[PDB]
């Protein structure tokens, strides 16, 4: 599980765009305020290598 | 990308009406965003 990519963003990447920050993906009309809950998400997903 | 030229002047008040051309300095990889800045002094 060291190795993760992004699910979630507001907008797509630009070319060689890097962006590593940390918020948590507010999806719906519930803000997250911080944490996980209704149409709210962690932004990373692994792929979890066997 | 950084560019750049000086010159000698007379009037004081605001920018000299004239013309001559700026050459570069600095190119750099740096990925960073930027959408604000600020002087130092
Ligand atoms: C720079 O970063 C902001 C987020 O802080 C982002 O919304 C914006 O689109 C970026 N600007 C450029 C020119 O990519």
């Amino acid at each position: 599980y060291n190795y993760l990519y992004r699910l979630f963003r507001k907008s797509n990447l630009k070319p060689f765009e890097r962006d590593i920050s940390t918020e948590i993906y507010q999806a719906g009309s519930t803000p997250c305020n911080g944490v996980e809950g209704f149409n709210c998400y962690f932004p990373l997903q692994s792929y979890g290598f066997q | 990308k950084i560019y750049s030229k000086h010159t000698p002047i007379n009037l004081v008040r605001d920018l000299p009406q004239g013309f001559s051309a700026l050459e570069p300095l600095v190119d750099l990889p740096i990925g960073i965003n930027i959408t604000r800045f600020q002087t130092l002094l």
